[PDB]
């Protein structure tokens, strides 16, 4: 922990020098000249171990690493070299580890507005790996966020930023971290739901995540995508254009198939989504009747899982109360 | 989604 103490001192000294240069507005500090990259690299590596994290937190390590990330982004923006990219990656990983399950760390980082804007800005980085790193931070920050944190996460545009990011990512690891953060953020409030739905191509994209073929034998993408979809389905139900996007990307059939998943998360997400979409739309009700939704949902009403039991029963009630004309023996 | 250490 003498070592950790020395690394954090180097970082704080460098930041002070940066803040001094900013306040003057004596050449512009460059991270390479103070060997910042090895310093953060080492702290990042230590941060995977829980006992080292506790040592790091005694030294205000989260605050110092965040301050470094912020001042580099401010100084060099996204018109920056690989040393700076590397630095932000290793810083971001440390912040991910340090915010995991830590009430105080999450609240501190979300109160750092400048640092928050800087994180969001990195979702446009040329390093897609850096994007994944930032989305991992935002994922943790958005889990069990207090009132002030939720407000800041919204006000710095994290949701639109993450949704836009998702549309351009080429790699599954990036998509996983980006969707996981969106899933958490989509639960915070109604404006977040609206902002997700307002991004052009987002609904079609989320529908596509419902049948993602993970080459790592995992359900993470389908879970987070279906989770986002379930959280925004309340608003989608009010908008006929948005319902139509879902229809023409085969959302309804896929959701029925989700009802049979071994993942309770997938079944719960599907029940929640079907609950909302089965409300007040004759044509979606009719489509769901035609695909045998009624018996499918009836099979879940006695679930142990409270959201599957209430969602399945609510969707079933919407269908049972609106038996289509053609079903009435006929006519 | 929950939260996680960096992966």
């Amino acid at each position: 922990h003498h070592h950790m103490l020395h690394l954090l001192e180097q970082i704080r000294a460098y930041c002070e020098t940066c803040w001094e240069w900013q306040e003057a507005h004596n050449p512009m500090p460059a991270p390479v000249e103070h060997q910042i990259c090895p310093a953060v690299c080492v702290l990042m590596k230590l941060s995977f171990d829980e006992e080292h994290r506790h040592a790091m937190n005694e030294l205000g390590g989260l605050q110092a690493i965040a301050e470094l990330l912020q001042v580099d982004c401010e100084m060099y923006g996204l018109t920056n070299d690989h040393y700076s990219i590397t630095l932000r990656r290793y810083a971001g990983m440390a912040l991910t580890n340090l915010t995991f399950g830590d009430v105080a760390n999450k609240a501190t980082l979300c109160s750092m507005k400048g640092c928050m804007r800087a994180l969001v800005a990195q979702l446009k980085s040329e390093s897609e790996d850096l994007q994944q790193v930032i989305a991992s931070v935002l994922r943790n920050l958005s889990w069990r966020a207090d009132v002030n944190s939720k407000k800041t996460l919204r006000e710095v545009g994290s949701v639109k930023a993450l949704m836009e990011c998702a549309l351009e990512v080429k790699k599954e690891s990036t998509l996983k971290s980006v969707l996981s953060a969106l899933w958490n953020l989509s639960a915070h409030c109604t404006e977040n739901k609206a902002d997700i739905c307002a991004v052009d191509g987002a609904l079609a994209f989320l529908v596509g995540t419902l049948t993602y073929r993970s080459q790592t034998n995992t359900l993470a993408i389908i879970e987070s995508g279906g989770g986002i979809l379930r959280n925004v389905s309340s608003l989608i139900a009010t908008n006929e254009d948005h319902r139509q996007i879902l229809r023409e990307n085969n959302c309804l059939q896929t959701l029925l198939q989700h009802l049979k998943s071994h993942s309770l998360t997938i079944v719960s997400n599907a029940c929640g989504t079907l609950w909302n979409l089965s409300a007040r739309n004759p044509k979606d009700q009719e489509a769901l009747w035609d695909m045998g939704a009624v018996s499918m949902l009836k099979n879940l009403i006695h679930s142990k899982h409270k959201m599957i039991a209430m969602g399945s029963a609510a969707a079933l009630r919407n269908l049972m109360a609106n038996r289509p004309a053609k079903y009435k023996d006929a006519n | 989604a929950g939260e996680a250490l960096y992966e």
